[PDB]
DNA sequence: TGTCGCTACAATCGCTAAGTTCACGCAGTATCCTGT
């Protein structure tokens, strides 16, 4: 009579079913031998609230307090007198129930006894201020029936489900094979280990043209990858996909090639010609509907793909929309609105993973176009078709099916690095660890992982969360370095995951820290048990050790070693945010003064060890909010090692958690500013011999708002100057590459993609206010301005700034590439380089150089003293 | 020609023009600029040398209580010009009537121009009288200006002021007037 | 409809003050001017 099936996904309608959860997954069924998606209805989720009684009875208007006792029993003759009546509310649970809270609403106790209440999520909800006389404060007022009934059965991440005493619908509901419906929350449990299923992955990639009639974007074509058992436990497999298909289609006026029939068979491959774009919609969601894959992965699905499609199939009227997703419905939701809200409801069902959202969350890229992601990753090169050439692919067969197989390379390299980045498996890892749903964990963001993750702990341990709400503080403290080039061995040492540490250490809790509703509140006393939060972050940070040792095993797959990497880096940057919501204005327990704390106890603790370090006859030149660089005045790396481990071990003396461990030791430095130096990392490599890998941090060579020109230059005067060669002939090699690239720059033999410079964009191109126009910003606009898919806000633009004749400041003249390779009457501007991107970054790069000054780096570039 | 018969010329001789800068110059021993142009033009035509004219200027300037350093320093640069003495040296003429009624428009405090253009009718009626010259001598003079015949009341004046029935001669400079007074008399 | 935290550096734009040009002028001195 149980119902045993591994869910995936979860929707909620609060509008249209109240009191209704669906649970999308996957059930085995022997018949089959395979597993088949299936859809669970938990009807009759009610809603729960919670009163706090006063301690003596109240008048509402005088404000009075006649001094009778306030016990359960007159709390439940009050609701059931007065507010009941009012709010016409029928049935209701009543009992009473003693709960612990320790959040931002005065006059809660710690510990008191409540009156429980449920009743059906049909009735009215009670307003978020309600008071009484017998009350001082509603709470659950306005919680999500998906919350209520996540949190009710301990539901933590996707796992094995069993439901007790499954019905069948009356009539169907859902796009998927199996159906049921379970009457009540409490039949439904979770089994723990067993290893998930794998679940069904469907790559699309789509080629559009805009009708500038209208400016609509009409799909031509649809090339989709599809493996029917993707692995959600272990490495992606090889080859990523099973098998595919694809459907092309042809422009509204326009017609086929003489003979695309015989092309298209010789092609052996499963595509499907549309005759229209309504056709093509239909056979589009039959395929769906027939593989029913439960993640759909893309590029931009979530801005370009999925929008589009949606308002392809509301403009040709294609009946059964709601087959995109698995639960049926009639009319399709609303377009428009921010995030990617519309697009993932109207996918109800079907986790939606955008390449380029994981891609920002995971690694850190220049540009995150495809083409640069798959340059960069899967380290191939990406052959790009423009618009005005996918509109005259309908002239030829040989174009027209190079069109579509560039169509599936498309979709083949968006599944490739999806595999890759290990997207899946980290997104089920981070989902289980949090306890939110994976599609929310697959659209981004840290605040709701975070937020579960605290939700799920405090429920556990018998507390009352506060309901959803419907430089603020000082930071760390950074060391004034000693600027110069230092040629000797220095020793760096970092503290391991600080902030998560302190929180472990000093027991910093909601329910420690006495904080008032901007002064640091005191440390909490040593005699307290640990709290809650302590309790998760020390969980997060045991495990992001625990994947560190595992990294330590010697002959390690490096691509397996860079995935580890990977999901370390993500755990880091977990606790970190678990750190930062504390003070998250939006966030639903917004702690400053936890958050405040943290930092000053960060900044006390980096106070005394600059001050042991300096006491033990050291010298100190840097240190960031956690770390110290020493000057070892050493050349033995014997010694070294030796004063590191003796330092760390008087350092971590002084701690019960915290401990500090070598980062790495520079043969040689230079210390420019706060946050900017490189570095000539030693790393041994046995028996004393030991390999040199270079290092930079926060210099202009490592932005992406610099010419590539300008990084080459300055790699090589930073390898030039990190070297051990002699003064004098370092002086020399940077003369002369500087007069070199000079010569090269003012020749125009230089690649004209070096001169391209990358800035990134903060919203939509048109809700720049007219400051000006940021240069990007304008290209930004062409972008637009011209026919081919927008570019939306978080998007890499790359601009050259060129010669027009138009004796206008610098900022004003971005313009494209293609702009620059189009018109006649634009020339790169070569002194403009030579001037602003060549010579300010070397200028400041050799600033504590002998031998180097701003008049000489001009003069060997060629340029004219006089401005330096 | 000598300095102290130019008095008796301002009496007798002078056209009433430079017979009323006489006056004025008696009267305030200074000319204004204007003034002192037309007047030493004026006494060049007739003839006074330029040591003559530097010798009368000085005297009747120093008068005025003040220095003939200041007048060595500055009217002497003058005087030496208006006789084309130094800067572009010409010989600057005298001006004829027409000029006089063409020239400079005297304002207050000046007393240049034709006094039959540049005197209002009132004016050159009481000046006429101050003259004893006959009543109807005075309106036969007073009809020419209001016609704009200033050369011909001219004439007529120096008629009246010689005896003389008829002219006989087309006034057109105040030198000429001051040959002809001299020719009648002398 | 959601949107982790703060600190540091670089570049650019706007606005405004400080400074410069520099043309107003003056006090002092000088030369060269006007018609027939
Ligand atoms: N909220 C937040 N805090 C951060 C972030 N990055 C760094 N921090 C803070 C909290 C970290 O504990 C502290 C020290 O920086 P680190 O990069 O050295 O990380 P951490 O020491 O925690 O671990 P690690 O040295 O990499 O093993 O700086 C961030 O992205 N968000
Ligand atoms: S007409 Fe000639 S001479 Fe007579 S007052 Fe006039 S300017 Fe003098
Ligand atoms: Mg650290
Ligand atoms: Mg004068």
């Amino acid at each position: 009579q149980v119902f045993r099936f591994y869910w995936l996904d979860a929707y909620e309608d609060q509008y249209s079913q109240p009191g209704v959860v669906y649970l999308f997954g996957k059930v085995w069924i022997e018949s089959a031998d395979a597993y088949v998606s299936c859809c669970v209805s938990v009807k009759n989720i009610e809603r729960t609230v919670y009163l706090l009684p006063r301690e003596n009875r109240v008048q509402l208007s005088t404000g009075k307090d006649t001094g009778a006792p306030v016990s359960m029993m007159h709390v439940y003759q009050e609701f059931n007198e007065a507010v009941a009546e009012k709010y016409k509310i029928m049935k209701f649970k009543s009992k009473k129930v003693d709960k612990d809270y320790a959040f931002e609403i005065p006059d809660v106790p710690a510990s008191s006894e409540y009156l429980e209440v449920r009743y059906s999520a049909d009735s009215p909800q009670l307003p978020q201020d309600l008071k009484g006389e017998t009350f001082s404060h509603v709470f659950g007022t306005n919680t999500s029936s998906l919350e209520l009934f996540l949190l009710s059965r301990k539901i933590k991440g996707p796992s094995w489900l069993e439901i007790k005493s499954p019905q069948l619908s009356s009539q169907p509901m859902s796009w998927c094979k199996v159906e049921a419906v379970v009457t009540r929350p409490d039949q439904v449990s979770v089994v723990k280990d067993l290893a998930p299923p794998p679940v069904v992955v469907l790559s699309l990639s789509m080629k559009t043209v805009q009708n500038a009639k209208t400016h609509q974007n009409e799909i031509v074509a649809i090339a989709a990858l599809v493996h029917h058992t993707f692995p959600l436990d272990k490495a992606p497999p090889q080859p990523p996909f099973q098998t595919h298909f694809c459907v092309l289609s042809k422009l509204n006026d326009c017609i086929f090639p003489y003979d695309y029939n015989e092309a298209v068979k010789q092609k052996n491959a499963n595509i499907e010609i549309a005759l229209t774009e309504r056709t093509l919609l239909g056979f589009f969601l039959a395929k769906i509907h027939k593989i029913d894959p439960d993640v759909i992965v893309g590029h931009d699905i979530y801005g370009f793909d999925l929008e589009v499609l949606l308002q392809r199939i509301n403009s040709c009227k294609v009946p059964f929309w709601s087959k995109i997703g698995r639960l049926r419905r009639s009319v399709m939701p609303k377009l428009g609105g921010r995030s990617g809200f519309a697009e993932r409801n109207a996918a109800c069902g079907r986790i939606i993973c955008d390449i380029e959202i994981s891609a920002k969350e995971l690694i850190r890229c220049k540009s995150y176009h495809l083409s640069e992601l798959v340059h960069q990753i899967l380290k191939a090169e990406r052959v790009v078709i423009p618009p005005e050439n996918i509109r005259n692919a309908y002239n030829d067969s040989v174009h027209l099916l190079y069109m579509l197989e560039n169509t599936w390379i498309d979709a083949k390299f968006i599944l490739q690095i999806m595999c890759e980045l290990n997207v899946l498996p980290l997104a089920l890892q981070i989902t289980n660890i949090a306890g939110n749903v994976m599609s929310r964990t697959l659209m981004g963001g840290r605040s709701e992982r975070n937020e579960y993750l605290l939700l799920h702990a405090f429920t556990e341990n018998n507390f009352i969360v506060p309901d959803k709400p419907v430089a603020a503080y000082a930071g760390g403290l950074v060391l004034e370095p000693k600027v110069g080039f230092y040629d000797k061995f220095i020793l760096l040492l970092d503290f391991n995951s600080l902030y998560p540490s302190i929180i472990q250490e000093y027991n910093i809790c909601f329910t420690t820290v006495h904080r008032e509703a901007d002064e640091i509140p005191e440390l909490p006393h040593s005699d307290l048990e640990m709290g809650i939060l302590p309790r998760e972050i020390r969980k997060l940070v045991e495990r992001r050790r625990h994947v560190k040792q595992l990294m330590k095993q010697p002959d390690l797959n490096p691509d397996l070693y860079l995935q580890y990497d990977i999901r370390q880096k993500a755990l880091k940057l977990t606790a970190n945010s678990m750190y930062g919501c504390l003070g998250f204005s939006y966030s639903r327990f917004y702690a400053k003064p936890l958050a405040a704390l943290v930092t000053h106890q960060g900044r006390e603790i980096l106070l005394h060890t600059k001050e042991m370090v300096q006491k033990m006859n050291l010298e100190v030149i840097y240190g960031d909010t956690d770390s110290i660089m020493i000057n070892t005045n050493c050349n033995n790396l014997e010694e070294v090692f030796k004063l590191g481990n003796r330092v760390k071990s008087e350092i971590n003396k002084s701690y019960k958690l915290l401990e500090i461990d070598i980062d790495g030791i520079f043969k040689s430095l230079l210390l420019l500013k706060k946050k900017k130096y490189a570095a000539l990392t030693v790393e041994p490599t046995g028996d004393g011999k030991y390999v040199t890998k270079q290092e930079l941090k926060g210099l202009d060579i490592v932005r992406r708002d610099w010419c590539e020109l300008a990084k080459q230059a300055g790699n090589y005067v930073i390898s030039q100057i990190l070297s051990d060669q002699p003064r004098d002939s370092i002086v020399e090699n940077i003369q002369k590459k500087l007069t070199e690239i000079g010569e090269n720059v003012t020749n125009g033999t230089v690649p004209i993609t070096q001169y391209e410079i990358n800035k990134a964009l903060t919203k939509d191109p048109q809700d720049y206010p007219d400051k000006k126009s940021l240069p990007h910003v304008h290209v930004a606009l062409w972008i637009n301005s011209q026919g081919g898919r927008k570019v939306k806000a978080g998007d890499t633009i790359s601009y050259v700034i060129c010669q027009d004749g138009s004796n206008l400041s610098a900022s004003q003249r971005a313009y494209a590439q293609e702009q620059l390779q189009k018109q006649e009457n634009l020339s790169i501007d070569t002194q403009y380089y030579l001037s602003q991107q060549v010579h300010p970054v070397v200028a400041r790069i050799c600033e504590p150089i002998d031998g180097i000054d701003s008049a000489l780096i001009a003069m060997w570039l060629g340029l004219d003293p006089s401005q330096f | 020609i000598s300095l102290e018969q130019i008095d008796g010329f301002a009496a007798k001789s002078f056209p009433l023009c430079m017979r009323q800068l006489h006056k004025s110059l008696r009267e305030n021993h200074h000319l204004r600029h204007g003034g002192r142009m037309q007047y030493g033009l004026f006494l060049k035509g007739i003839g006074l040398t330029l040591e003559q004219a530097l010798q009368f200027w000085r005297l009747e300037f120093t008068k005025g209580k003040v220095d003939s350093e200041k007048f060595d320093k500055v009217y002497a640069y003058s005087i030496r010009h208006n006789y084309g003495k130094e800067g572009k040296r010409t010989d600057y003429t005298p001006y004829s009537c027409m000029k006089v009624i063409l020239s400079n428009p005297p304002s207050q405090g000046d007393y240049h121009g034709c006094p039959f253009r540049h005197s209002d009718p009132e004016l050159l009626k009481q000046k006429l009288q101050s003259f004893k010259v006959p009543s109807s001598g005075i309106n036969q003079i007073l009809e020419l200006v209001k016609g704009m015949h200033y050369q011909l009341a001219c004439q007529k004046y120096f008629e009246l002021t010689h005896s003389v029935d008829d002219c006989g001669f087309s006034l057109n400079h105040p030198n000429q007037y001051f040959a002809e007074s001299q020719k009648l008399l002398t």
